[PDB]
């Protein structure tokens, strides 16, 4: 198990880039994250949005920006993609806020 | 490890022996894959350049010019079918 | 034969070592496949009977209660993915 | 290359059984034969017929009967099936008529 140590502040905006999409047209993509309770895991699609869309959006360059990262955003985030064969990208980033419960 | 696990382990080790040389560490470029074929396949060094190129082209299913591990498994499956068909007559 | 051809040849030889014992000569029965797993897979003898049964059930895609060679290749592919994922971390 | 030696007479009716279909419902099936010119190879389907249908039909038990096997029927016949994976049946029978060209 591998994870990057990243410090963040509750209610503070945070931006990150999660590449993966090859030189080919916009392919499929799936969002997954591992946490204690997990309440941020949402399904991202190239044509559509859900609840997490209001909590965080993805930039045209394949990035991620959050209006205010709180305790719910804590935990570890992970990116993943789905091609015609099975070439997926693995990456887990550990994020924690200053004051914790 | 048992004979079967050892054989699979050897095949996986070959892939990474060549995939990490240039470009992406976990995929086979046209150069890496041609080298793998010429050095690891019994008849590899005797194949026409045009036929190796066609072989590598077809292995690439997602069409990104890179032969990932899943593509290599397709190659292994093709080799297995060839040997199996010969034995049946 | 080269190291890669030899390894594939060994894996194909294992299949036929067990497939010809009963029923169809070229396919693996539930009995033959369980035996293959228990004797050829490092952890095979330590798996729950229920888990071997689920494994064999899933390998059968055409649903005829028989595991042909193509189904065995799916198993090899699963083993390769397991070892590859461990190495990546 | 393996083939069975079977003698036949021109214009004489011949019946043969070509099993292969498992215990499962009627699956797909394909007819293939290797010959010098090849003029009998036809595509057999569980729901439909073609030209060869008039030259030869398949019995419900998975057999084959020809009104009159001639020089055109000569050569070697082969059976094949197509499942969800790739379990095909291989078998070639060599058939020759008395008087040949």
């Amino acid at each position: 198990a591998m994870a990057q140590n990243i410090t963040a502040r509750i209610g503070e905006p945070l931006v990150l880039k999660c590449k993966g999409a090859p030189k080919k047209p916009p392919q499929r993509l799936e969002w997954k994250l591992n946490t204690g309770r997990t309440e941020a895991w949402k399904v991202l699609s190239p044509q559509g949005g859900g609840p997490w869309d209001s909590v965080a959006r993805v930039l045209p360059n394949g990035s991620l920006f959050l209006p205010a990262v709180g305790i719910q955003d804590e935990g570890i985030f992970r990116c993943q993609a789905m091609n015609r064969n099975g070439k997926e990208t693995k990456s887990n980033y550990r994020v924690r806020v200053y004051q914790i419960p | 490890a048992s004979p079967l696990d050892q054989a699979i382990g050897l095949l996986v080790a070959i892939f990474h022996k060549y995939s990490g040389r240039e470009g992406d560490k976990h995929t086979l470029s046209k150069k890496e894959l041609k080298e793998l074929i010429q050095k690891e396949l019994t008849i590899g060094s005797k194949l026409q350049d045009a036929e190796i190129a066609r072989l590598m082209e077809d292995l690439d299913r997602n069409k990104d010019q890179e032969v990932n591990f899943q593509e290599y498994v397709t190659f292994l499956g093709a080799l297995a079918l060839i040997y199996n068909e010969a034995l049946k007559g």
